């Protein structure tokens, strides 16, 4: 029984174009532990990405938090690219 | 179970030394302890599982090596008279241990400045008093192993080629022949009691020097030997 | 105080993927990671500054040796599980031990194991027995249950020693674990699909993570489908959540003993 | 921190003895009792972590986690019970803290006492006294006196007490003068 990661892309504070913020990507509910996560800006991987350590759930699944400091703009499209054994191809999840 | 060697050892200040320990039980945890008079066992070094060791309460003057899952050898690099103690090697299934801690036979190690005072004992047997035989109808033989150093002896009583235990009493600690002196030699008494009609050998095993120990004295080398009286 | 908890996790992976450590063991006081150990570092380190400050080297020194042995037992226990199940390749072994010190002073204790991210063995400290999910778990159960000393010790740890550590850490991290950061709640109304009006109750910047949120109609609870948002970390030690309805209505929030009502 | 038990305890054979052990530790993961015969390796007697009394034949172990104490109860005492009894507690960091040990001395039940000092063959024997009398050490450093020893003649179901005095002035009559001996001591 392999469980696929639940990907949630959200901001620290209610987003406002031009106002400095943090973009978070919370990958959780997966099994096994081997996960690959990257935060994207218009398709390109962000290098300045601070993340949490692999954390543990009571249901035996695992969770993580990947985050980057960003300034939302109308022009700019953010996303979170994840890969796991359950995934045949890395899953890109666009930020609403 | 836990096999630890040697039972006794005489060292000169500064001599290297290795105590061996091996376990049959497939235990993961192994421990090296010392037992000193007046205080509780003191952990020297321990191995929680194969591939790790760590300092105990008294690690100075020692080092260990967990050779494999079965062997845990202790090492005294430069022996010091403070290291004169009884070393116990122990093992347990896992660490932390909530089960039986298995102990090795023990290793009596004595560290001295020089070996010039190491002496084997003199063994003498005293026949029962005619008075006791007529008053109690019992006969008490007495044995004295005297003038030995260090306290590395094992007294046994032998009635007709066979060792005895019934009617036997050996002192649990030897007496210091010169109590004021730091290197006092030892004296140890034993008593074997038989009936008057049964009356109508004392064996002491001294653990001293070995071949490797250099001896440059006029008197005979105080090597490991059995001293007797009949 | 509110409900607080202590937990220690262990993860054992057979045949790992080059980067993945063979063993990892992490401790938490609630949502907070406090300790970490792995087969790569081969050391127990703090995961909170207040852990580093309040525990002397002898604590990290000892528990590091303990964990190396625990790491070894996990490798053997996983290999043996695979042998029973007749399993090849990479498989996982997990353990969770812990305790809760409830709002009312009452306590709870747990110790359970899992193979391939699924419940394997579940300890019952009240009956001093192991609950086996299958016949492989049953064989390990019969074996483990043979050592009454270990079971009794496991009960004492969970019931006494665990709560005692949890109480220590709560004091160590008093400024963090015991603080209360009230939520910033707002209501968002939107004409979505023609007719459908979606009301969003969104809360943010609150600590502790445990928040209650619901929607009510005319004063009574909604007999309609409320969609609930997960309590997510904001990344600054605070949390965010939400609850929506398809429409008078009022949003009800309880967080850390304070009730809140937001009418539309 | 500190594990405390008595240094020594003395009881009569056939009676009961309770060896107490108090642990003043930073946390508690179990308490042990080990037996150690003079000049031998220690051996596991018991392990107690939860509250209660546990019987293993003539030996019983009790623990009170609240009271921070445990005892070893030895019933129907035998001469073979003469050993040291080590207790050891596990702290919250899982480290064993050992007590100094309790030397248990068992006094034999001497059914027919017959105190006497005999001369062997440069050696004086003090024998057949009751377990109540005590042998004191030597005054002159030229004279050597050994403490009381107990021999069991299993065949004749007879136990006896003996002290030995030897020297290089020394006479048997004078041999045990530094000790309080029975008034009825036989001097042949
Ligand atoms: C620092 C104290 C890390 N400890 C640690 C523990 N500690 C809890 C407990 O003593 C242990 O689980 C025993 O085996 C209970 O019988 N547990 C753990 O799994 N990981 C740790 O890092």
């Amino acid at each position: 029984i392999q469980r696929t990661p639940k990907i949630q892309v959200y901001s620290r504070h209610p987003a406002e174009n031009g106002k400095s913020n943090f973009l978070n990507c919370y990958v959780s509910g997966f099994h096994p532990s081997d996960i690959e996560v990257d935060l994207l800006k218009n398709g390109e991987r962000i290098e300045k990405v601070e993340h949490s350590d692999l954390s543990f759930s009571k249901d035996w699944s695992f969770y993580l938090l990947y985050y980057t400091e960003f300034t939302p703009t109308e022009k700019d499209e953010y996303a979170c690219r994840v890969n796991h054994v359950t995934l045949s191809q890395p899953k890109i999840v666009k930020w609403d | 179970g836990v096999t630890q060697t040697p039972k006794f050892q005489v060292l000169k200040t500064g001599q290297s030394m290795t105590l061996q320990c091996a376990q049959d039980m497939n235990h993961n945890s192994m421990y090296w302890y010392r037992q000193d008079p007046g205080m509780g066992l003191r952990l020297i070094y321990y191995s929680a599982s194969e591939g790790t060791t760590d300092k105990g309460e008294v690690p100075n003057g020692y080092n260990v090596s967990r050779l494999n899952k079965r062997e845990f050898s202790l090492r005294l690099e430069s022996a010091a008279p403070s290291q004169t103690s009884v070393y116990f090697c122990a093992s347990s299934e896992t660490d932390p241990n909530t089960g039986e801690l298995f102990f090795g036979e023990g290793s009596r190690l004595t560290v001295l400045e020089d070996l010039k005072n190491v002496f084997p004992p003199e063994v003498a047997v005293f026949e029962p008093s005619e008075a006791e035989i007529s008053h109690t109808q019992k006969a008490t033989l007495v044995c004295l192993a005297t003038g030995f150093y260090p306290d590395h002896v094992e007294l046994s009583w032998w009635v007709n080629g066979k060792e005895v235990h019934s009617g036997v009493c050996t002192d649990p600690q030897p007496l210091k022949e010169q109590p004021a002196l730091n290197d006092s030699r030892y004296a140890l008494s034993s008593r074997l009691r038989v009936s008057a009609t049964f009356w109508q050998r004392c064996q002491v095993q001294f653990y001293g020097l070995s071949e490797n120990d250099e001896w440059t004295q006029d008197r005979a080398k105080p090597v490991t030997q059995i001293v007797s009286a009949e | 105080m509110r409900t607080h908890s202590l937990r220690y996790f262990r993860l054992g992976v057979s045949d790992p993927i080059h980067g993945v450590p063979e063993f990892i063991s992490v401790g938490y006081v609630d949502s907070h990671p406090i300790t970490t150990y792995d087969s790569v570092t081969r050391q127990k380190e703090p995961r909170a500054p207040w852990m580093a400050e309040n525990l002397a080297p002898d604590h990290w020194e000892r528990y590091t040796q303990l964990l190396r042995g625990w790491q070894q037992m996990f490798k053997v226990e996983l290999k043996r599980l695979q042998r029973h199940y007749n399993h090849s390749g990479s498989h996982t072994y997990q353990r969770m031990i812990g305790c809760e010190l409830l709002e009312d002073g009452s306590t709870t204790g747990f110790l359970q194991y899992a193979y391939d991210g699924q419940d394997f063995l579940i300890f019952n400290k009240d009956t001093l027995s192991w609950l086996a999910v299958d016949n492989v778990a049953h064989t390990i159960k019969q074996a483990w249950e043979a050592n009454q000393h270990e079971l009794l010790y496991q009960k004492n740890w969970l019931e006494e020693e665990c709560i005692a550590w949890l109480k220590r850490f709560l004091e160590y991290g008093k400024d963090t674990l015991q603080r209360t950061e009230p939520p910033l709640v707002r209501v968002n109304r939107k004409e979505t699909f023609p007719g459908v009006t979606a009301l969003f109750c969104k809360a943010h910047g609150f600590y502790p993570p445990e928040i209650y949120m619901t929607w009510m109609k005319n004063g009574e609870e909604i007999v309609q489908e409320i969609d609930y948002g997960d309590i997510l970390p904001s990344g600054d030690g605070t949390y965010q959540a939400w609850a929506s309805i398809e429409l008078l209505y009022s949003c009800h929030v309880e967080h850390s003993g304070v009730h809140m009502v937001l009418q539309v | 921190q500190n594990i405390d038990q008595p240094t020594e305890m003395t009881a009569t054979e056939g009676a009961i003895v309770q060896i107490n052990c108090t642990y003043q530790t930073s946390g508690f993961n179990g308490l042990f009792w080990y037996q150690q015969h003079a000049g031998e390796a220690p051996t596991f007697l018991s392990y107690n972590v939860l509250d209660g009394l546990e019987e293993k034949g003539r030996f019983s172990s009790f623990l009170s986690r609240s009271k921070g104490y445990s005892y070893l109860l030895l019933k129907e005492l035998q001469m073979k019970d003469s050993a040291s009894y080590l207790c050891a507690s596990i702290d919250s960091n899982y480290q064993l803290i050992w007590g100094a040990g309790t030397k248990l001395i068992i006094k034999p039940d001497i059914q027919n006492p017959d105190p006497a000092v005999y001369q062997l063959r440069s050696v004086c024997l003090f024998t057949d006294f009751d377990s109540q009398t005590n042998v004191s050490q030597s005054k002159d450093s030229d004279v050597y006196i050994t403490d009381k020893c107990v021999l069991d003649m299993r065949s004749m179901d007879f136990k006896s007490n003996s002290a030995v005095a030897w020297s290089n002035d020394f006479a048997c009559a004078n041999a045990f003068n530094n000790s309080i001996i029975p008034e009825d001591t036989f001097f042949p």
